């Protein structure tokens, strides 16, 4: 009723640097607009209230502005710890809403480049009598981003895929990623090289194995 | 001053259940409203609803529950909410909050309006599924058995096939923790969630074990992974 929109969905910024994010409402709310700092596993934590009003214990790295429908929340010499997603909140009403709360915007601090570390690891001995065959990749702590690719008898794999990357790291920004393979113990042992490539810009790395060797 | 939600649980599509907030060090009165906000995995936070803590009956729903969710004050220190003909859909986390606001104009005239949370609760996990509850299978991760050795190896354990979230993995009972890096969970097609956890070790300095736990089918898996 009262729809609160966060642009833009995720924004990036170096260490050090500074980054700004937007709220707009449908209708003026009167100032009455809050943010919120909110890490995986863990509730929402209070930034920011009556858009502008720092919260008893909170940095004051963080600085929110606006009026009417449009407000901000900037945030300055950018840690890998602000790695997080933030999110606005009016509170002008509650009645006749969907939802108080804007969307969310990831924040994505870019720390040092690292490549990751790839490893492969084979089904263990026991997984293909259960009908279902599970492999898994891991690339370790690396920046920026990476995309997997699968191969299966160097055909490119395009089902059966999940991938998981965990937060930053607080301290020097990187990510780690899994990425599993799974497949039926029939599709499983009907081919014979396994090979997951991680690719970072212009570097690839290549790990395979063959099923008959594991 | 904390809360702790309480309730959440494995249901089936069309069940009811009824989640719980206590709270400790304040009691409920007219200077705050007790609120509900749920967050499904990887999504936004959602309003639910609000409940006025003073004498007078006041509560206030997001246009999508009302009809379907209730709110209660059963105490001075617990709020339920209750929920209907739940789906997939409401899988979520649920916390509780407490909110803030500020007394406007006067009366009888007086309104609530400058909400916003002060505290929230760690949160209660609703799955909704037409799956059955199920212990993991935890395999083991090590590099191929055909490729030569090497002083220093990362090793791992596949936890696979659970319902409903979460499972805990610890290394070596908690003792070895640097070099871990344990994977957020994913729902895989099947309905059933699965993690992997991988461990970095400088050498035979160590057999490494894996401790897997998932409390809601009582269990725990010790599983010692070697190449």
């Amino acid at each position: 009723d009262i729809v609160m929109t966060q642009t833009p969905a995720s924004v990036s910024a170096a260490v050090g640097g500074t980054v700004t994010i937007n709220c707009q409402a449908s209708e003026t709310i009167s100032n009455y607009l809050a943010w919120y700092q909110q890490k995986p596993g863990q509730p929402p934590k209070l930034l920011i209230y009556k858009a502008s009003t720092l919260a008893s214990g909170v940095s004051s790295r963080f600085k929110g502005s606006g009026s009417g429908t449009e407000y901000t929340l900037t945030i300055s010499g950018v840690q890998c710890d602000d790695a997080a997603t933030y999110y606005c909140q009016q509170g002008y009403s509650i009645s006749d809403i969907d939802n108080s709360f804007g969307g969310g915007t990831e924040v994505v601090v870019k720390g040092d480049p690292v490549a990751p570390t790839v490893l492969i690891f084979p089904p263990a001995a026991d997984q293909v009598a259960t009908g279902t065959v599970t492999i898994v990749c891991v690339a370790n702590k690396y920046f920026p981003d990476v995309t997997v690719t699968w191969e299966v008898d160097g055909t490119t794999q395009t089902t059966g895929i999940e991938n998981s990357k965990t937060p930053q790291n607080s301290a020097d920004c990187t990510y780690n990623l899994s990425s599993t393979l799974t497949l039926t113990s029939t599709q499983y042992n009907s081919h014979k090289e396994y090979t997951c490539k991680v690719t970072q810009g212009t570097t690839s790395v290549v790990q395979s194995f063959n099923r008959g060797d594991c | 001053q904390s809360l702790e939600e309480s309730g959440g649980d494995l249901v089936k599509p069309g069940a009811s259940l009824t989640l719980t907030c206590t709270a400790s060090g304040f009691s409920f009165t007219n200077n705050y409203y007790m609120c509900w906000v749920r967050q499904a995995p990887g999504k936004g936070l959602e309003w639910i609803a609000c409940i006025y803590g003073g004498g007078r009956d006041i509560v206030f729903y997001a246009t999508w529950a009302k009809g379907r969710f209730t709110i209660s004050k059963t105490s001075s220190t617990t709020v339920t909410l209750q929920m209907t003909s739940l789906t997939a859909a409401d899988t979520a986390t649920y916390f509780c909050a407490r909110e803030n606001f500020d007394a406007v104009g006067v009366g009888g005239g007086t309104y609530s309006t400058d909400y916003y949370f002060d505290l929230w609760g760690p949160g209660t996990l609703v799955i909704v599924s037409s799956g059955q509850p199920k212990a993991p299978s935890v395999f083991p991760l090590a590099p191929c058995c055909g490729d030569t050795p090497s002083a220093t190896v990362t090793l791992g354990c596949l936890v696979k096939g659970y319902l409903p979230e979460p499972v805990t993995v610890t290394w070596n009972s908690g003792t070895l923790t640097n070099g871990v890096r344990t994977f957020p969970s994913v729902r895989q097609s099947s309905g059933l969630y699965s993690l992997s956890s991988v461990v970095s070790v400088t050498s035979s300095s160590q057999p490494v074990t894996c401790n897997v736990a998932h409390p809601a089918t009582n269990t725990k898996v010790d599983k010692t992974v070697a190449p």
